RNA sequence: GUGGGAGAGGGUGGUGGAAUUCCCGGAGUAGCGGUGAAAUGCGCAGAUACCGGGAGGAACGCCGAUGGCGAAGGCAGCCACCUGGUCCACCCGUGACGCUGAGGCGCGAAAGCGUGGGGAGCAAACCGGAUUAGAUACCCGGGUAGUCCACGCCCUAAACGAUGCGCGCUAGGUCUCUGGGUCUCCUGGGGGCCGAAGCUAACGCGUUAAGCGCGCCGCCUGGGGAGUACGGCCGCAAGGC
């Protein structure tokens, strides 16, 4: 109930999920998707094959809206950050481009124990 | 691969309002580049960074980019 | 700080002669001057260490000049020191 | 009395008496505070890298400068209060380190 | 003295972007997070992810080096002002004015103390979840002092080159920062690496001496007891000498 033709989808990975939304040319979302969207549960979350599923999941549910062409940013590290990008391609989804977005501070804070 | 300087004029290392040339010193992304890669001596790297971080304040060169492929 | 205009018109003021640059008497002017100006700069600036250090020595080196002058010739010294104002 | 050079980058989309007006007003500043001309390069509008201002563009300002060096702060204070000149940069002057000479 | 130079040397004021947290708004479902696995925790009062807007604190990515400055502690966005040290060239000026330095005085990371601000992230103590024979720990989720600033104390340290300062003398080679030159190269001045003679118990040091000498200061004299006790001095205290 929207029709949005071509729009953006990220792609958040991290070393615990990955996780996708998909969403409109002026950036809100349409629909989303996660390891823990479809069945897994533990760390089985950011398995690559899980960042399959979600990318998949995510990206037929933006068919159900009428998706076709498609933006990719990426966001992070972790298993199946490229394994989303692989399924999100052949996904029936043709991609526009791919972009790397990772945030990066120019070193403002102080990070927890585990990052130093 | 070639370094920058390499290819280039004779050219002010410290006017910040060059945008032109100074472009040519940052990567594809907003990065300053190594002096692997601006073939530039030890005092002339120093000086080219300052007039960029100069030159970003005003706007003219980017601060950082996105990285496209990937 | 002490630019050329000034930092001359103190030398040839202090001069035993036309063209002395390094007399101990103009030395010492040289210095006194910027013992001063530094001491200003720490009249605000208290929390500047470093240059504080510099003036110890500056100090230093004037006391060093004097304690000579004096060993050397007394009189030219009570000149030099009643016309910088010091001691 | 040493050599500076002052950049203004201001809103693009003004018009006339506006324009004209902020760039007196720049003028009555770099008198108020003892600030002789020397040159003045007035580039107008250019493409930012990134938005300054919630705006993709900016108006482009260029002065060289001899003024007393205790104002040049102040001066600068001054310059920044409008609220239509969105970076002020003010910079002792340099001679021209060149490369690949 | 003159004339050049390099620099995260100090102090003061401004200012820029990235990121985190938070708040307002949009769009959007059912999870997010987290770990070896988990669970506490957060989420239907709408979270995570995404977009736009605001606020606030702290720290400065690339440049960045095996680099630089500083007496040491230590010092990194950009700009301006105030200021210290130092290097080279010129060979101009004074004419031994030098070196060291018990005491004194000043500086002195971090933590800590006092009075008043500030508070994003982090985080002793603490509160929980796990793990384990037990867990008072590591691992996870919270969180206060603190970290930040102003002023005043504290005076410790693997405050390390574990190498006091100054000067003269004794092969070179190689990389480098920074000056000057008639600029394959020379010649000052810093940073490294190999290595002559020599030194050293060895390891190693070797024109940046741990070599050959001179000056002056500090210090040592088996281990434990013990940086304890008593005494003094300093300190608000902690505690220091
Ligand atoms: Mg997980
Ligand atoms: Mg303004
Ligand atoms: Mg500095
Ligand atoms: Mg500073
Ligand atoms: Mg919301
Ligand atoms: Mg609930
Ligand atoms: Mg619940
Ligand atoms: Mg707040
Ligand atoms: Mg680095
Ligand atoms: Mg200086
Ligand atoms: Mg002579
Ligand atoms: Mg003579
Ligand atoms: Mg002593
Ligand atoms: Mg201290
Ligand atoms: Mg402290
Ligand atoms: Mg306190
Ligand atoms: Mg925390
Ligand atoms: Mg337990
Ligand atoms: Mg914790
Ligand atoms: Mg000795
Ligand atoms: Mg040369
Ligand atoms: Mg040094
Ligand atoms: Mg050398
Ligand atoms: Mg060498
Ligand atoms: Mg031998
Ligand atoms: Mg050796
Ligand atoms: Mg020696
Ligand atoms: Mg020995
Ligand atoms: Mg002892
Ligand atoms: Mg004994
Ligand atoms: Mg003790
Ligand atoms: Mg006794
Ligand atoms: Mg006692
Ligand atoms: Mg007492
Ligand atoms: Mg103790």
């Amino acid at each position: 109930k929207r029709q949005v033709a071509s729009g953006r989808a990220y792609i958040h990975a991290s070393y615990n999920n990955t996780i996708v939304t998909i969403t409109d040319p002026d950036g809100n979302p349409i629909t989303w998707s996660s390891g823990g969207v479809i069945g897994y549960k533990g760390s089985r979350k950011g398995t690559p094959y899980a960042a399959q599923l979600a990318a998949l999941d995510a990206a037929k549910k933006a068919m159900a809206y009428g998706m076709q062409s498609v933006d990719v940013i990426v966001r992070g590290t972790g298993a199946g950050r490229e394994q989303a990008i692989r399924a999100l391609q052949a996904s029936g989804l043709q991609v526009k481009s791919i972009v790397d977005d990772t945030p990066v501070p120019h070193n403002g804070c102080r990070p927890k124990k585990k990052f130093r | 691969k070639a370094k920058v300087k390499a290819t280039l004029g004779e050219f002010d290392l410290r006017d910040y309002r060059n945008v032109e040339v100074l472009k040519r010193f940052l990567s594809e992304t907003g990065k300053i580049l190594p002096r692997r890669r601006t073939g530039l001596s030890a005092k002339e790297q120093r000086i080219l960074a300052k007039t960029i971080k100069r030159a970003r304040i005003l706007g003219l060169l980017p601060f950082t980019e996105k990285l496209v492929r990937k | 700080p002490i630019t050329k205009e000034e930092k001359q018109k103190v030398i040839q003021e202090f001069a035993r002669f036309p063209g002395d640059t390094g007399s101990t008497e103009v030395q010492v002017a040289l210095l006194t001057l910027r013992i001063n100006r530094l001491s200003e700069h720490l009249k605000v600036h208290k929390k500047d260490h470093h240059s504080h250090r510099g003036l110890l020595m500056m100090v230093g080196q004037r006391r060093r000049l004097l304690r000579y002058l004096q060993r050397e010739d007394p009189e030219r010294y009570r000149a030099l020191i009643e016309k910088l104002g010091i001691r | 009395m040493r050599r500076y050079e002052v950049n203004i980058v201001l809103n693009p989309n003004l018009d006339q008496s506006q324009l004209a007006l902020e760039k007196e007003i720049i003028q009555r500043a770099l008198e108020n505070y003892g600030a002789r001309v020397e040159k003045v390069e007035e580039l107008g509008l250019r493409r930012l890298a990134y938005p300054i201002a919630k705006d993709p563009q900016g108006y482009f300002l260029w002065y060289q400068v001899e003024m007393p060096e205790d104002r040049v702060n102040d001066l600068a204070r001054e310059l920044r209060i409008r609220d239509n000149v969105r970076r002020v940069m003010v910079v002792k002057s340099q001679e021209p380190f060149l490369a690949n000479a």
